[PDB]
DNA sequence: GCTTGACAAAAGTGTTAAATTGTGCTATACT
């Protein structure tokens, strides 16, 4: 609604939205355009406030000066996929008698966001007291910004100070006197190091959005304030121990000048809503009574919040105390807030999916997130499209202009999840201004897609969907529906060492033809190439000092005429259980001039792609909060299908418990039916009671209808019921669930149906980033660490578990001594004992007994260095050491 | 002169999130012996002594001394006739046919895969 | 290396004891060569004192094979073991 | 409650002179490590800056001392001196504590020893152990109260030294070398050595 | 079956020329 190419998505909403979304990227936006001070921020300020605004660089020089003035900056020195490309920073140089040059200035993308040193970085704002909650301030992107410029320009007069003093006067300028080292300094240790700056969490549109906006509580406190409603959203939190410190900001949330937050109110004078809506911090919300947002108004015109307590301005609409995240949960107002938290939470936590299927029953948001989130390409001016290619998309103005966008294709995000942008658009076709172009990666015709509608049955199956496991059809595998990509990076470099200088060529020391049958001339994986665990993607070589070999192995030399090569081999293998294709390669040589680190002479990174089936022991959820693993797959053959011979593709048990409730899921499971049937009120003589409420839209609908129920003004149970009434039949007119929302499923196994009618529909549910590929280790023999001997996870893989404190108290509990010791020795710190132990299993002789686990040699040594004289004390030998 | 300025960093320090673990702890001690290897290198030996004995008593002892196998340090081909009482060409004749009959398949396949 | 041992006993180290302790009094506050990047002589790392850094070794290279153990090198004062002692032996410092 | 302390000594053998210490022993360099990074950096151990305080000072203190300086400049390395020694061993437990780069505290020997997740309470009694292995759990019903379902790659890598010797005794692979590699590439000929 | 004398390469060894490294020093007055 109210956005040009917006899809048809019927609302249940009983009230109008009187204000549209603010940018609900502004938050990062403003802040860092008010910092440097940018003729549109003058431009907007000056209009409605001071004829004189102040940039936060130039505030900062009018305070310093008389110890600089009239700062400058030039244009971006590369673009933002350019920065990323060359692992380099996103800034502007700037300047300032003797002109000085004071540093590159990092930049702000149209996305809120920075680029330092190649990867992309969100600024959290922070939320600070200026004791009571509307005492808090909230410290803004570009004004901590300033902050840390403040320290480095005062630092920078502190020695100008010393400077000018011992050296000769009229014989030094503003360059010998000026020392920027410091100020530079200071921005690149913010950025990088900082607790506010942050890598921008990015699998799903919607995660990165939620990143922005973002705010820090503390600069009892965790729990929520009054002053909070409209402001932070209480219902999105971290699980871990962090909870009331980290919270969203609002949807209609705006920030003043300052930083105090604003919430948009509409004044309500005589019982009439005004739609004067107005700026009312914390403190001027006690001024004026606030009314509460689901209101009884009749027809043209017509519970509050008072000063300091609960239950003259009302409203601007429900969700104001809700954020994006949790405005997207249908039926929200009936899940716990628990759940609530728990299923925004798991939102942000989705993957992109290949087909990216939109929500069959959504909120209101989805449209709106997803445009803004910066994922998606949207059209800056009306007109028509002139090419429309898989590379780019070019639209001809009526103006005449002649924009185009390039598109990004299986592009790696920060977690390895796979961005795709997918046109939407053909040639001829006509799109205006603000329009959606292309799809991102969870997203379909503009609206986020952050999962896949699925045919679900609530019926305990024989124990495989027992607690909170999930049994799935294997058409899920077959059609692909819950497939996504997922592109890795691995990366090696060539510098100068102690001895020598490492050279990447393809010439391995001790290798067969075959294992080199993918690499190209220079010893880099090709292009296209499948590559299992272990295989060689570049080939690298070290120099390696005196030889001095073992015999045994000279001998072979001589006898198999393979002259003894003179340096070491060290190539980029893939980590133990990864697999995939090879999608591209960036070799950064030296030759080619470049710009690498001092020593480095050539650098290459190979991206591995992967295209991961839904498999057994991947993570599921809902927006309601409800997860669990894939127990089974069971073949569409034997599965509870509906009389057609439609079988279900996923089981649920019924996971909530009386009082547990978990009621929201229930409910978009029948809305789920009733939007993929469609629905007739057969209305003859009125219409029923309950359709009173209903606005004329949702009275009839054909199959496969999207739905809209925004989060607290959504669909009632009234309303429900009677769409369950409504579904139109399939082929044939067979009627497949009845009002009450079940059906008779046949067992696809025993072949006979199900004693009683089970409860069918669609719910829309996500693939989170847990997955088990990668969740999955083995180790039976690897790499140990330096220091302490203990099995230490090399960084292609094969690391240790830990046999933590308690579990040793568990052992000790069985009394099973040998176990224990086994895994304390041997099976760790055991210099000699690991080594004799594969050595016996592999003979096929009885494991040896156990000696001195490294640890307590250790402690011994650490006592002794703190001149603790410590002897192990034999019952009749003295004095033993250890050697 | 620039990797001359750089200075060291802390392995004391504290890589892992909120003090899981120090940086020092992810530090491969890559002499550490390789279980694996020390079994293959003691089978290796065991199937060089078998094919010593195919050869000459004297010719094996040459192969031993010329690359040190019994005592660890190699012999020039003066030594080792010195040994034998021989000119040093007289060892390098008789090493050259050792390697021969060594790259015979009979004697030699085996130990292919010990690359 | 028994494995089986009656006690444990501590008591406080006598000047005496860790000098018995020490392999050679560390006399620099040095580390390794900023070049060559090996354990300079007389500091910390020394090789003289605390070990081998390569099994059979001595600094210099006089000795290399494994053929001479037990003895140690009459240039570079480095004896001839293991690696390993490298974590077993303890220096001393000799206080003013 | 001071006669516990004087009882102690005179019930055992130590002399109190233990308490001030003439020489200082210098903990081994492996536990004490530096070695270059991957990436070209060098790290190494806080021991190493502690260590090379304490035999700054003292040896400065001997040039003082044969310089004949005044008790002044001596007093005060011999202040300095026994500061560094107190760092060396239980650093910050009095004054501020010697921080380096990032004004972070150095880890001395007594951090070095005790600490949650120091050599103390749980790395020494705590520590990770070879055949092993985790992954996500899923319900097995059909399974037997004795049994567990265990992911045929979790197992293989896990009896790896097993397999490697069956498939050994076995005429599939002539020696072990070649038996690593047919269960590294997971050859199909395992799976039948591995159940 | 072994040795000879040629010849060469490789390994040393003594003699020198860079270069690397350590120490001393800088005088308006300065606490
Ligand atoms: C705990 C914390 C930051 C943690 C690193 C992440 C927050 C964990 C909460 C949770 O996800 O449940 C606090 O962060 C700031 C200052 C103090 C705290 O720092 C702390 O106490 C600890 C670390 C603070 C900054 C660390 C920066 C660098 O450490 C790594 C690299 C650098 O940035 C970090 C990236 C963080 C992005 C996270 O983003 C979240 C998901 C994942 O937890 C992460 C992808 C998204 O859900 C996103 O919407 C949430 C952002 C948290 C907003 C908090 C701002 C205050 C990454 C871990
Ligand atoms: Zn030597």
């Amino acid at each position: 609604n109210s956005v040009p190419g917006a899809p048809n998505r019927v609302s249940f909403a009983k009230l109008r939205e009187p204000l549209e979304v603010p940018g609900l990227l502004d938050v990062q936006t403003d802040s860092f355009e008010w910092l440097v001070g940018s003729d549109r921020w003058r431009q907007a300020a000056i209009d409605r406030g001071e004829e004189n605004p102040v940039g936060g660089l130039e505030e900062v020089l009018a305070e310093l000066s008389p110890i600089f003035s009239d700062p400058r900056f030039d244009e971006v020195k590369a673009s933002v996929d350019e920065c990323k490309d060359k692992d380099m920073t996103y800034a502007a140089p700037l300047f300032v008698s003797q002109t000085v040059f004071m540093g590159d200035f990092p930049m702000m993308t149209e996305k809120g966001t920075f680029i330092i040193n190649g990867t992309e970085r969100v600024v959290v704002s922070q939320l600070v007291r200026s004791d009571h909650f509307g005492n808090r301030r909230l410290r803004t992107v570009g004004e901590l910004i300033q902050n840390q410029i403040r320290v480095g320009l005062s630092r920078m007069e502190r020695v100008v100070r010393e400077r000018m003093t011992t050296q000769d006067v009229e014989a030094i300028t503003p360059q010998t006197l000026i020392n920027i080292r410091p100020v530079v300094a200071a921005i690149k240790e913010f950025f990088g190091t900082s607790q506010l700056s942050q890598f921008m969490d990015q699998n799903n549109p919607l995660s990165g959005l939620t990143h922005k906006r973002r705010l820090l509580a503390l600069g009892e406190v965790r729990d929520v304030h009054p002053s909070h409603y409209g402001r932070m959203c209480p219902i999105e939190t971290p699980e871990g121990p962090n909870i009331g410190l980290i919270g969203s900001l609002s949807v209609y949330a705006r920030v003043n000048p300052f930083g105090f937050i604003e919430t948009p109110y509409r004044k309500v004078e005589n019982g009439v809503v005004t739609d004067q809506i107005d700026y009312l911090t914390a403190d001027e919300e006690d001024r004026h009574v606030v009314a509460q947002a689901n209101s009884p108004t009749d027809e043209n015109g017509r519970m509050v919040r008072k000063k300091g307590g609960e239950v003259d301005y009302m409203d601007v609409s429900p969700r104001q105390m809700v954020s994006v995240a949790t405005a997207m949960i249908p039926f929200l107002e009936h899940d716990d807030a628990n759940r609530a938290l728990m299923g925004a939470n798991m939102q942000r936590q989705a993957v992109p999916l290949v087909r990216s299927e939109a929500p069959l029953v959504g909120t209101g948001m989805e449209l709106r997130a997803a445009i803004d989130a910066g994922d998606v390409v949207v059209a800056d001016k009306t007109g028509v499209i002139e090419e429309v290619s898989a590379d780019y998309i070019t639209v001809m103005a009526d103006d005449g202009t002649r924009q185009s966008y390039r598109l990004r294709k299986f592009a790696r995000s920060n977690h390895g999840t796979c961005a795709n942008q997918r046109p939407i658009v053909d040639a001829g076709q006509r799109v205006e201004a603000g329009q959606v172009i292309a799809d991102g990666p969870c997203t379909q015709n503009g609206e986020m897609a952050l999962g896949k509608n699925l045919l679900v049955a609530i019926m305990p199956w024989e124990g495989h969907n027992y607690e909170d496991a999930i049994i799935l059809s294997n058409r899920l595998v077959e059609e692909d529906v819950l497939t996504s990509i997922h592109i890795e990076e691995h990366e090696i470099d060539a510098r100068d060492t102690k001895l020598g200088a490492e050279e990447i060529t393809r010439d391995i020391p001790n290798v067969s033809d075959e294992v080199l049958a993918d690499l190209d001339e220079r010893g880099i994986v090709r292009i296209g190439a499948e590559v299992r665990d272990g295989d060689i993607l570049v080939g690298k070589v070290t120099p390696k000092g005196e030889t001095e070999l073992t015999p045994e192995e000279r001998l072979l030399r001589a006898i198999f005429g393979e002259k003894a090569r003179e340096v070491r081999d060290t190539s980029l293998k893939v980590p133990h259980g990864e697999s995939g294709k090879v999608i591209g390669i960036r070799v950064f040589s030296r030759e080619d001039d470049d710009e690498l680190p001092a020593g480095v002479n050539e650098l290459v990174r190979v991206y591995v792609a992967q295209k991961r089936k839904i498999s057994d022991g991947d993570k599921l959820a809902g927006r309601h909060g409800n997860k669990g693993v894939i127990g089974k797959i069971l073949p569409v053959e034997d599965m509870p299908f509906l009389p057609d011979g439609t079988p279900v593709d996923i089981i649920l048990n019924t996971h909530g418990v009386p009082r547990r409730m978990n009621i929201g899921q229930i409910l978009e499971t029948h809305l789920g039916w009733v939007a993929k049937a469609g629905w007739n009120i057969d209305v003859a003589a009125g219409v029923p009671d309950w359709a009173s409420k209903l606005p004329e839209e949702l009275y009839s609908a054909p199959a496969d209808s999207t739905v809209a129920t925004p989060v607290f003004d959504g669909a009632q149970e009234g309303e429900l019921a009677g769409l369950l009434g409504s579904t139109l039949p399939n082929r044939d007119g067979e009627v497949m669930v009845d009002a009450d929302g079940k059906s008779t499923l046949f067992d696809g196994r025993s072949g006979e149906p199900f004693p009683y009618p089970v409860t069918v529909g669609y719910m829309y549910i996500l693939k989170l980033h847990h997955l088990v590929d990668d969740k999955i280790h083995a180790r039976s023999t690897g790499p140990y660490s330096m220091i302490t001997q203990q099995p230490l996870g090399g960084k292609a893989q094969f690391g240790g578990q830990r046999f933590g404190e308690m579990e040793c108290w568990a052992m000790q509990a069985y009394g099973a001594a040998y176990t224990l010791q086994e895994l304390l020795t041997i099976k760790s710190d055991d210099t000699v004992g690991r080594v004799k132990v594969y050595e016996a299993i592999v003979k096929g002789e009885n494991i040896p007994e156990p000696g001195i686990p490294e640890s307590f040699k250790v402690l011994l040594k650490e006592l002794q260095s703190l001149c603790l004289n410590v002897e192990v004390l034999s019952s009749d030998g003295a004095a033993i050491e250890m050697r | 002169i620039q990797q001359y300025a750089r200075e060291p960093i802390s392995l004391d320090q504290t890589i892992g999130d909120e003090g899981d673990s120090q940086l020092g702890d992810f530090i491969e001690d890559s002499e550490a012996v390789v279980a694996v290897d020390a079994v293959s290198f003691t089978l290796l030996q065991d199937q060089l002594q078998s094919v010593l004995e195919t050869l000459s008593e004297r010719e094996a002892g040459v192969v031993r001394l010329r690359f040190g196998l019994t005592d660890g340090q190699p012999r020039t081909l003066d030594e080792i006739g010195q040994v034998y009482g021989v000119t040093r060409e007289r060892i390098r004749q008789i090493e050259s046919k050792t390697m021969s009959k060594l790259r015979h398949p009979s004697r030699s396949q085996v130990l292919r895969d010990y690359l | 290396d028994v494995n089986f041992f009656d006690e444990l006993r501590i008591g406080l180290a006598t000047a005496d004891d860790i000098r018995n302790w020490s392999y050679g009094e560390v006399k620099k506050p040095e580390t390794i060569n900023y070049r060559t990047l090996k354990p300079e002589k007389d500091g910390l790392f020394c090789e003289k004192i605390f070990g081998p850094t390569r099994d059979w070794e001595c600094y210099c290279g006089k000795y290399k094979r494994v053929r001479f153990k037990g003895i140690i090198c009459e240039r570079c004062g480095v004896e001839v073991t293991r690696a390993k002692v490298r974590r077993e032996r303890m220096g001393h410092i000799e206080l003013a | 409650k001071r006669l516990k302390v004087v009882a102690a000594f005179q019930q055992s053998g130590n002399s109190p002179m233990g308490m001030v210490l003439d020489a200082v022993p210098v903990i081994p360099p492996e536990l004490r490590p530096m070695v270059q990074l991957d990436g070209g950096r060098f790290a190494t151990s806080d021991l190493n800056d502690l260590y090379r305080r304490v035999i700054n000072r003292n040896n400065r203190l001997k040039r003082l001392i044969d310089l004949g300086a005044p008790e002044i400049i001596v007093n005060n390395e011999k202040r300095m001196l026994q500061e560094s020694v107190d760092a060396l061993f239980d650093n910050g437990r009095r004054g501020r504590p010697v921080t380096g780069p990032g004004n972070r505290p150095l880890k001395s020997l007594s951090d070095l020893l005790k600490g949650k997740q120091g050599r103390f309470r749980q790395n020494l009694l705590g520590k990770r152990v070879d055949y092993s292995g985790r992954s996500v759990i899923v319900v097995g019903p059909q399974l037997k109260l004795h049994q567990c379902g265990l992911p045929k790659l979790m197992a293989l890598e896990l009896f790896k030294p097993f397999v490697m010797k069956r498939l050994v005794d076995l005429n599939h692979a002539q020696n072990i070398k070649s038996a690593k590699r047919m269960v590294e590439r997971q050859r199909p000929q395992v799976w039948d050595v591995l159940e």
